[PDB]
C-alpha cells in the first residue's frame, strides 16, 4: 500500500474538530494540545513550499477526511487557502468569563503575522487576496460590533 | 531546657524550630571541619540543616571559587537531585495550600536524606531506617566536602593561567604544549543560556538551575577558543560538560565542523581515561589539559600555514568524515585516531 | 523544555553518548519491514520500520527493537544481501543473519580480513560494494585498494591498485568498466573486473569549472545511471557523461556533499548543511527540506518488493536520530538510536 | 645524533643504534 503519516492526520483532524467548536479554546490543556498541533501544522505549510502555469492547462462541498490521500491536498493551494483562512476566522471570533492570557494574545498576533505571510506565498495573486480578506474580516468585526 | 519542658503570626508560628537542635561536626584529612546543625519544626513533621565548612588556616578565596563553599548551596545534591527546595511530604503542601525559599535561606534546606537520617518515612522515626542511610551519608559528606576543597585549589591556580597537574597524570599528555588558558570566569545560568553554542546541553536537560556555569578561553597565535563548562555539584562523581566554540577564521562551531564534535567527545565522553586514583578530584585540569592538547592537534594537522606540524601522526584523515588523531599513546608517544 | 533530566551518572552518561553520536550506515533488511543502523561506537540498532509506519504507533515503537555491540571501533559500511548483513568495523566484515538478529543469540556467521601491508594502524573500510551477477563483495578503505571477496568462501581474488589516497565510495553500472571508484586522491577510477586493470581515470580537480580550492580535492560520492556520473565532495556537485569525461552541469551550492543518489528523475544530496537537497537534472534546485540532523551523512530510499507500505526516505549523519521521510516536501518523524 | 641521545624506537641490536634511516617522514634503523 501507499505509507501514510497517521499523525499528521490525527492532529490536522483534531484541529478541524477544534475549529468546529470554537467555545473549547478557553481551558488550559485544549489550548496547549491547540498550540502544539496548530504550530505543527504551520511548520508543515511553511516547510512544504509548492511554488507553483500548471492551472492554465462536480463540486467538492465538504473536507474530504480520508487517511489515503493526505498528500494531494497537501500539494494543492486551495486547500492551504481553506485552512489558513479558517485560521483567521478563529482568530478574529476569538477577538470579539473568556479571558485570553497576554501570553496567549502575543501568540495570536504572532500567528496571525505568520499566516498572512503564507497567504502572500500563495502562487496565484497572494497579495491582492491577502489585501481583500483584511478588508473582509474589518467588515466583518463592523457587522459582529452591530449584533 | 527550660524552653523543652513546655497573618504573618500563622507563618511564624507554622514555621517554628523546636528549642532543642543537634549539632555535629566533623574532622577530614585536610584540617578542616564541616558543621552540621539539625533543626526541627514541630508543625511540620520536617527537620532541616544548617551547614558551615570552616578550615585552619585562612582560607584566601580566588573570585570564581564563590559558590563552592557558600553554606545555601554546599549539600545541595548529594543524592542524585533533591534541590534543597520542596517540602517532602505532600501533606504539607495540603496544609500549606491551607495557609518559601526564603524561609529556606532562614532556617535550612529539608533535603531528603536528613528525614531518612532522622528516619521519617515519606512515601514515626524508626533506626533500622537510620542504620544503612547514616553510614551511606556520612561516606558521601567526607567525599563532598574534599571534593570541594580540591576544586577550591584548583581554581585558586586556574586564575593565574597555570593548569596544576600533578606528578602522577603526567603519562596522559604530551611533553611539550602551545596552547594555555588565559581566562577563567565563572558565569551565570541566564548569561549560559544566552550563549548561541550550548542549546544542545539545555535542550538535553543538563542545564538545570542548580550547576555552576564556568568559562574558559584557550589561546595560541590568532587562535581564540571558548569553553563553557557545566559542573553539577556531584564532582567526581559525574564530569563537567564542555561546549567549545573556536573563533579562529570565521567562527568554526560544534554545528559547521566535526573535529569540534569529535574534541567535544574525547572530553565529555571518554572522561574516564582522565580520573586518576581513587580520590580523583583532579579531573577538571586533566580534562582542560587534554583539551589544550587537542587544540594543539586541531591546528598543527590542518591541512593548507601559521603553525607548523611537529606531531607524528602518521595518517592526517581516515573514515568517511574526515577525521584528525586525537588519542594519545604514551609508551611510544604519538597521535591515533579514537 | 528540559523534558527528561536524568539525575544519576549511569543515565548522565547515556545522555552524553547519545548527544555525541554519529550515525555512519543504514540497511535495510530483505522485506521492508526493518532498518539497521551503524553507530559512532560500533553498535547496530534494529528499527521496525512497518511497526512506526503502522496506524498503530506507540511513543516507544520509535526505539530499536534489538540494539546490540558488534565491532570494536565504529560501523562504516553496512549492505544486505538475500539472507544476510554485511557490516565492516574495525578492519574486518562480519555477517548477521535477519532471521537471528531480532532473537536473543545474535551470533555471528564469519569474521573475514583482508591481506593488508602489515603496518601499525589496522585501516579502515569506508565503502561496501555487493557485486551480482557472480557472489561476490568490493572491500575498499584506508589500504588505498580494492580487494574483492567471494561470498561462499572467504577468499580474495582481485587486488586493485590504482589510488594514491584512501577510498570514499564505490559504484556499479552493468556494462564493460561497470566499476568507479573515488578517493581522498580526487580522482574517479573505472575498473574493468575481467582484465582487473584501470581503464579510465577522471580528475575533477583538475576541471577548472569545478576545482574549488578551499574546501580541498576529495571525492566523497558517486552515482551511476550507466551512461551519466554525479562526482561530488570537495570540489562541486557535478554532472559528468561518461565514454565523454565531460563536465555537463554544476549544482550551485556551497556547503560540500557527502552522499547522491538518482531518483526517478531527480537528484537527491546531503551533506555539511542541514537540509535535503533535491535537484533537476538540468541544474535547477527544485527543493531543500530541512532535517533535525544539523549534518547528514547517509540516505536511503527503501525500494523494496513485497512490502510497498515501506517506501520511505530515510536520512542519517551527526546526531542520534534517524529521519524518515514519507513525502518529499517534509519528515514525518524521527526514529532516535 | 644530538637530539636522540639520551641523557618510536631509540636503539636496536648488540651496537645500540641510532635510527638513521629517512622515510619521506620519519627515522627508521637501516
Amino acid at each position: 500500500s501507499i505509507p501514510i503519516d497517521y499523525n499528521l492526520y490525527r492532529k490536522f483532524w483534531s484541529l478541524q474538530d477544534y475549529f468546529r467548536n470554537p467555545v473549547q479554546c478557553y481551558e488550559k490543556i485544549s489550548w496547549k494540545t491547540f498550540l502544539k498541533y496548530s504550530e505543527e501544522v504551520l511548520a508543515v505549510f511553511k516547510s512544504y513550499k509548492l511554488d507553483d502555469k500548471m492551472e492554465e492547462l462536480v463540486y467538492f462541498a465538504k473536507f474530504l477526511t480520508s487517511e489515503k490521500l493526505m498528500d494531494l491536498q497537501l500539494s494543492d493551494s486551495n486547500f492551504r487557502r481553506h485552512i489558513l483562512l479558517q485560521y483567521l476566522i478563529l482568530f478574529q471570533y476569538l477577538k470579539g468569563n473568556y479571558v485570553l492570557t497576554d501570553e496567549q494574545s502575543l501568540w495570536i498576533e504572532d500567528t496571525t503575522k505568520s499566516v498572512y505571510q503564507l497567504l502572500s506565498e500563495n502562487p496565484p495573486d497572494g497579495e491582492r487576496f491577502s489585501k481583500m480578506v483584511e478588508h473582509i474580516l474589518n467588515t466583518e468585526e463592523n457587522w459582529n460590533s452591530w449584533k | 531546657v527550660d524552653e523543652a519542658k513546655a497573618l504573618d503570626d500563622k507563618r511564624k508560628e507554622m514555621l517554628k524550630r523546636h528549642p532543642l537542635s543537634v549539632m555535629l561536626d566533623l574532622k577530614c584529612k585536610d584540617d578542616s571541619v564541616l558543621h552540621l546543625t539539625f533543626y526541627y519544626l514541630m508543625n511540620l513533621n520536617i527537620m532541616t540543616v544548617k551547614a558551615k565548612v570552616t578550615t585552619a588556616m585562612e582560607l584566601i578565596t580566588p573570585i570564581s571559587a564563590g559558590d563552592l563553599l557558600s553554606p545555601d548551596s554546599v549539600l545541595s545534591c548529594l543524592y542524585p537531585g533533591d534541590h534543597g527546595k520542596k517540602t517532602p511530604n505532600p501533606a504539607n503542601q495540603y496544609q500549606f495550600d491551607k495557609v518559601l525559599s526564603d524561609y529556606v535561606l532562614e532556617l535550612g534546606h529539608p533535603y531528603l536524606w536528613v528525614q531518612k537520617l532522622g528516619g521519617l518515612h515519606f512515601p514515626i522515626a524508626d533506626h533500622s531506617l537510620s542504620a544503612s542511610h547514616m553510614e551511606t551519608t556520612m561516606k558521601l559528606l567526607k567525599t563532598r566536602v574534599q571534593s570541594r576543597l580540591a576544586l577550591h585549589k584548583q581554581f585558586a591556580s586556574l586564575e593565574h593561567g597555570i593548569v596544576p597537574v600533578t606528578s602522577d597524570c603526567q603519562y596522559l599528555f604530551p611533553a611539550k604544549v602551545v596552547s594555555r588558558l588565559v581566562k577563567w570566569v565563572t558565569i551565570a545560568h541566564e548569561d549560559y543560556m544566552e550563549l548561541h553554542f550550548t542549546k544542545d546541553i539545555v535542550d538535553a536537560g543538563l542545564a538545570g538551575d542548580t550547576n555552576l556555569y564556568y568559562m574558559a578561553l584557550i589561546e595560541r597565535g590568532t587562535a581564540k577558543l571558548q569553553a563553557a563548562v557545566v559542573l553539577n555539584p556531584g564532582y567526581s562523581s559525574i564530569p563537567p560538560i564542555f561546549q567549545l566554540c573556536l573563533n579562529w577564521k570565521g567562527e568554526k562551531t560544534n554545528s559547521n565542523d566535526d573535529n569540534i564534535r569529535a574534541m567535544e567527545g574525547e572530553v565529555n565522553v571518554c572522561y574516564k581515561e582522565l580520573c586518576g586514583p581513587w580520590p580523583s578530584h583532579q579531573l577538571l585540569t586533566n580534562q582542560l589539559q587534554r583539551l589544550c592538547v587537542l587544540l594543539d592537534v586541531y591546528l598543527e594537522t590542518e591541512s593548507h600555514k601559521e603553525f607548523p606540524q611537529e606531531k607524528m601522526c602518521l595518517r592526517l584523515f581516515r573514515g568517511p568524515s574526515r577525521m584528525k588523531p586525537f588519542k594519545y599513546n604514551h609508551p611510544q608517544g604519538f597521535f591515533s585516531h579514537r | 523544555v528540559p523534558l527528561a533530566v536524568p539525575l544519576g551518572q549511569t543515565e548522565v552518561f547515556q545522555a552524553l553518548q547519545r548527544l555525541h553520536m554519529t550515525i555512519f550506515s543504514q540497511s535495510v533488511s530483505p522485506c521492508g519491514k526493518f532498518l539497521a543502523a551503524g553507530n559512532n561506537y560500533g553498535q547496530i540498532a534494529i528499527f521496525s520500520l512497518s511497526s512506526a509506519l503502522s496506524s498503530e504507533a506507540k511513543e516507544e515503537s520509535k526505539k530499536p527493537v534489538v540494539t546490540f555491540q558488534a565491532h570494536d571501533g565504529p560501523v562504516y559500511s553496512m549492505v544486505s544481501t538475500d539472507r544476510h548483513l554485511l557490516s565492516a568495523g574495525d578492519g574486518e566484515v562480519k555477517a548477521w543473519l535477519w532471521a537471528e538478529m531480532l532473537k536473543k543469540g545474535c551470533k555471528e556467521l564469519w569474521r573475514r580480513q583482508p591481506p593488508y601491508r602489515t603496518s601499525l594502524e589496522v585501516p579502515e573500510i569506508n565503502a561496501l560494494l555487493l557485486v551480482p551477477k557472480e557472489n561476490s563483495l568490493i572491500l575498499a578503505g584506508g589500504d588505498c585498494q580494492l580487494h574483492t571477496m567471494d561470498l561462499e568462501t572467504g577468499t580474495f581474488t582481485r587486488v586493485l591498485r590504482g589510488h594514491t589516497d584512501y577510498i570514499h565510495c564505490l559504484a556499479l553500472r552493468e556494462r564493460s568498466p561497470e566499476v568507479l571508484s573515488g578517493g581522498e586522491d580526487g580522482a574517479v577510477r573505472l575498473w574493468d573486473l575481467r582484465t582487473a586493470k584501470e581503464v579510465q581515470t577522471i580528475e575533477v580537480y583538475k576541471h577548472e569549472e569545478c576545482s574549488r580550492p578551499h574546501n580541498g580535492r576529495w571525492i566523497g560520492c558517486l552515482a551511476t545511471d550507466s551512461d551519466w556520473m554525479v562526482c561530488g565532495g570537495g570540489p562541486a556537485l557535478t554532472l559528468w557523461h561518461l565514454r565523454s569525461s565531460t563536465p555537463t552541469t554544476i549544482f550551485p551550492i556551497r556547503a560540500p556533499q557527502k552522499h547522491v543518489t538518482f531518483y526517478q528523475d531527480l537528484i537527491l544530496s546531503a551533506g555539511q548543511g542541514r537540509c535535503v537537497n533535491q535537484w533537476q537534472l538540468s541544474g535547477e534546485l527544485k527543493a531543500q527540506v530541512p532535517g533535525s540532523s544539523p549534518g547528514l551523512l547517509s540516505l536511503s530510499l527503501n525500494q523494496q518488493p513485497a512490502a510497498p507500505e515501506c517506501k520511505v526516505l530515510t536520512a542519517a549523519g551527526n546526531s542520534c536520530r534517524v529521519d524518515v521521510f514519507t513525502n518529499l516536501g517534509y519528515r514525518a518523524f524521527s526514529l532516535s538510536f
